[PDB]
């Protein structure tokens, strides 16, 4: 019986790890995001028609 | 000497012409480049276009 109970801190314990990897997957959408938007820059940059002001 | 001073007014009017062929500061065709280079895909190969000195 006391080793079904501590059961209830091992649930506990893989309930704070996935909070733990969400949180980590809402800041990894942003940098996915980021990242996508910086290729874009630098895809636009290597053109060389671009005048200074826009690169 | 009049065909001649017109001939040298409009050879005069040519390097105008050529010197304003610019789109926002770059240009094909004044002589200033060999090349321009502008993108064909996502990973930055260059589509060229062999510049035309006028």
């Amino acid at each position: 019986s006391a080793t079904a109970g501590s059961m209830n801190a091992v649930k506990d314990s893989l309930q704070r790890g996935q909070s733990t990897i969400d949180v980590a997957l809402a800041a990894g959408d942003t940098i996915t995001d980021l990242l996508g938007k910086m290729k874009e820059k630098a895809l636009a940059a290597s053109d060389t028609s671009l005048n200074t002001a826009s690169f | 000497n009049a065909l001649k001073s017109d001939f040298d007014s409009l050879r005069d009017q040519i390097t105008k012409a050529a010197s304003n062929a610019k789109f926002n500061g770059v240009s094909i065709a004044d002589g200033t480049t060999t090349k321009l280079s502008f993108l064909a895909n996502s990973d930055g190969s260059a589509f060229t276009v062999t510049a035309k000195t006028l």
